């Protein structure tokens, strides 16, 4: 019962953000955590009970209000590349209890760049299945691929007959980097969706492979010539083949 | 407090058991925790000791000893669901908590029937796949830039009870055959012409 | 080392009329005051000076979030057991968490909660459970034995993090907790109602207040009335003690293993 | 349940006149908290007086100590005053 917006933002240097969380749970103790890779959480504010906050263990660049018992927002004053990462809000019924556990919300990422212009949307393309694995297992596997995305802001989903499917899907946990000597290098992701060859063969059966990438918003400034690389949806697909 | 440490990694066989370590040296101790979290999703509470003892949870139990500050998490009858980050927490003398780096969960599906190929797949409007084979090999990254190769990856075709590996590898001079010549492949392997 | 104990106290007072704070509460440390927090204050601080010097600033900081929390955890357990109660007006809520490091090395360890001054709640930390002095009390009882994570973490508190907690305090405090002053201590004699002879044995300056009188008629217990006087605070760290009877007789006093004998 | 305080005053040494000392007024067993307490000099109440912060005792009733710098004279009288709940006025103790 703990909600937590946004999912994903982009932020330029310098930006101010304002990350929200409300808990239904009538608990009285919130927190703000950022989570990063190779380390444990890391506390940047709490707020034992309604009328008091206090510094975590990395404060530095961040504020927090607890507005009521149900509402705690984290503020970015202006915004650092350094703090790209993964905010968690949490709850728990009371502070200086022993046993008592925390509970998280969804979870925020939070990128921040110097500037927009290596923001990209990504390229998707379905690749058909072998005949030599068709002949070979009776099987087939159908490949997806997400590449030049920037930031790593995506979510993968395979899409047969207009249905999202779930068995015989694989798709990489983690997006891999297309220039990885680069710091600002681009993403590329693989999925795989593995049917009969029956499945496949069936011409009536539709496949599509969708991207969701969380990309610009409304209010950022765009002025290049390639189009403003937003939050959008990008697919690719096949049909079933005899 | 001042550390928790844990292993980086862990990885074990579907149907095994795993025991993750926590060992911890704080400023007092007001308990330990044990949470779940998933690739991409929130952590969730698993469980809590304070006291010299062994509790279960279903398919997790969870162990602590004072004397010898630390604790497991041990998990039987592994699943694929179980692959996840296991983070182990401990509450010192004035309950800040102190957490570990977290311990990444990998479990190796059991391959019934190996059958390892690497086949081509052509763009619908090209792609290398190298599956079906067994739980031991693993995918070595690629030493040519502009070659991408993907880590191991488990897809279940439930009501076929199936389970299989694959590793895509792709490229703008490339050819299948040598795509996956940087990891130690089966002797066995197919490749169709 | 003497028998010492830490002892941390709460009261929270209902609609409290001008001049009583909300919430208070204070630590010992034997009958010295180490702590301090209330609700004007919204701030723990220290109460001794060897708490001040040798605790960081943390600790403050950090026990005053702590406490600002359990003041409001204070406020609205009180304002349910007046509704249990059908109680309204000011009503009074305590609590004293402790624990004891003996002369032996065994230990105790207490926490209790009272209603308007009266036992309420007491914690059995042998079988985790809760003793009620009444059907209200029974109702909150059966709530907090229903958690029994939360009973094995003040099991943990109350036997080692209290014990961890006094030993530290015990050797920052060395040198006023573990000191021995001896008792300055005399009979008196006087005729008061016509034909009665009463014997005062007087005892000041000792530290500390633990100390034994007692009356003996020719080596055995006098098994006639004994008056005592409370051992009381003279204000300089010290204290001050008496016993009396009437009418060979010899006041008898014990004080941090020294026996005393002052034969009349 | 209410309970009215106990109220000892007492020289911190054996008293004699002429030779500085110090003036306890120890107020004690007294529930609930609300407490006022004053030391006199032949009816006058004492300005420079030193006090404790309140006290707890393990029955749940309260203490507190009130203490001032004092010549004793055979002239002077010395008492304690203390207002409570339970007291429909205050009560003036005197220094024996």
């Amino acid at each position: 019962g703990v909600t937590q917006t946004p999912k994903f933002q982009v932020l330029k240097t310098g930006q101010s953000m304002t990350l929200q969380c409300a808990q239904d749970m009538n608990h009285n103790s919130m927190y703000w955590y950022r989570q990063d890779p190779g380390m444990g959480l890391r506390l940047i504010y709490y707020s034992a009970s309604e009328g008091t906050t206090d510094k975590g263990e990395v404060p530095n660049g961040y504020n927090v209000s607890r507005l009521n018992k149900r509402e705690f927002s984290l503020r970015l004053e202006s915004a650092a590349p350094s703090q790209t990462s993964v905010y968690f809000c949490a709850s728990s019924v009371w502070t200086g209890e022993g046993s008592g556990e925390l509970f998280f919300g969804e979870g925020s990422r939070l990128t921040v760049l110097e500037d927009l212009k290596n923001v990209f949307p990504p390229e998707v393309a379905v690749f058909e299945p072998s005949e030599a694995e068709i002949s070979h297992t009776q099987k087939a596997t159908l490949v997806c691929l997400a590449t030049g995305f920037y930031p790593d802001h995506v979510e993968l989903s395979w899409w047969v007959n207009g249905k999202e499917v779930h068995s015989g899907v694989c798709t990489d946990p983690q997006p891999l980097k297309e220039q990885p000597a680069l710091n600002d290098s681009r993403y590329a992701l693989s999925s795989r969706l593995r049917v009969s060859a029956t499945f496949w063969q069936n011409p009536r059966n539709h496949f599509r492979c969708q991207v969701q990438f969380y990309g610009l918003s409304e209010n950022d400034e765009w002025t290049q010539d390639r189009a403003k690389p937003v939050t959008q949806i990008v697919s690719a697909e096949a049909w079933g083949r005899a | 407090g001042q550390n928790i440490d844990q292993p980086t990694e862990m990885t074990a066989t579907e149907g095994a058991i795993v025991q993750i370590n926590c060992t911890y040296q704080t400023s007092g101790f007001n308990g330990l925790f044990w949470y779940q979290q998933h690739a991409g999703e929130a952590p969730t509470f698993l469980s809590y000791n304070v006291l010299d003892g062994l509790e279960e949870k279903g398919r997790f139990s969870s162990f602590l000893s004072r004397s010898k500050g630390y604790s497991y998490l041990l998990l039987k009858e592994l699943q694929m669901k179980d692959s996840a980050s296991y983070l182990c927490a401990v509450k010192d003398s004035n309950y800040q908590l102190i957490w570990g780096a977290g311990t990444k969960l990998i479990i190796k599906p059991d391959i019934q029937n190996p059958d390892p190929a690497v086949y081509q797949l052509r763009d619908s409007k090209s792609v290398c796949l190298f599956t079906d084979f067994d739980s031991q090999t693993n995918v070595s990254q690629s030493k040519d830039s502009d070659v991408y190769i993907t880590d191991k990856c488990v897809l279940d075709m439930r009501s076929m009870d199936f389970k299989s590996n694959s590793a895509v590898a792709w490229s703008n001079d490339f050819a299948c055959a040598n795509a996956f010549n940087n990891s130690i492949i089966p002797e066995d392997t197919f490749f169709p012409s | 080392m003497r028998t010492h104990s830490l002892r941390y106290f709460r009261l929270g007072v209902s609609d409290p009329i001008h001049g009583v704070p909300e919430f208070i509460s204070v630590g010992y440390v034997d009958s010295h005051p180490i702590t301090t927090y209330d609700s004007v204050t919204r701030q723990k601080e220290p109460r001794a000076p060897w708490m001040a010097e040798n605790l960081a600033p943390d600790h403050w900081e950090r026990y005053t979030q702590l406490l600002r929390g359990w003041q409001q955890m204070f406020k609205v357990e009180l304002k349910r057991l007046q509704r249990h109660y059908n109680h309204s007006g000011s009503h009074t809520y305590q609590r004293m968490i402790g624990c004891e490091l003996l002369e032996d090395g065994s230990t105790t360890g207490f926490l209790q909660y009272a209603y308007d001054g009266q036992d309420f709640l007491i914690f059995n930390k042998d079988t985790l459970s809760w003793l009620a002095v009444d059907n209200v009390a029974h109702t909150i009882k059966q709530a907090w034995e229903a958690n029994q994570h939360e009973l094995l973490y003040q099991k943990n508190w109350l036997e080692e993090e209290c014990i961890a907690w006094l030993k530290r305090f015990l050797e920052y405090g060395k040198d006023t907790l573990q000191r021995t002053e001896p008792p300055l201590v005399r009979v008196n004699r006087k005729e008061t109602f016509p034909g009665v002879t009463a014997l005062f044995c007087k005892a000041h300056g000792f530290y500390p207040p633990e100390i034994y009188m007692t009356w003996m008629k020719n080596g055995e217990e006098i098994v006639q009335e004994i008056d005592y006087g409370d051992i009381l605070p003279s204000g300089d760290g010290t204290y001050q003690a008496w016993a009396s009877i009437e009418l060979l007789y010899s006041c008898h006093v014990e004080h941090s293993g020294v026996h005393m004998v002052l034969q009349v | 349940i209410q309970r009215t305080p106990k109220i000892q005053v007492y020289s911190r040494h054996p008293a004699e006149n002429g030779k500085s000392n110090f003036l306890n007024c120890y107020v004690s067993g007294f529930h609930p908290s609300d407490i006022e307490v004053d030391l006199l000099k032949n009816g006058e109440r004492i300005e420079k007086v030193e006090h404790s912060d309140l006290s707890f005792s393990k029955d749940w009733s309260f203490y507190l100590l009130y203490y001032t710098e004092f010549t004793p004279t055979e002239k002077d009288e010395y008492a304690c005053r203390v207002n409570h709940v339970t007291l429909s006025q205050p009560k003036i103790v005197k220094w024996d």
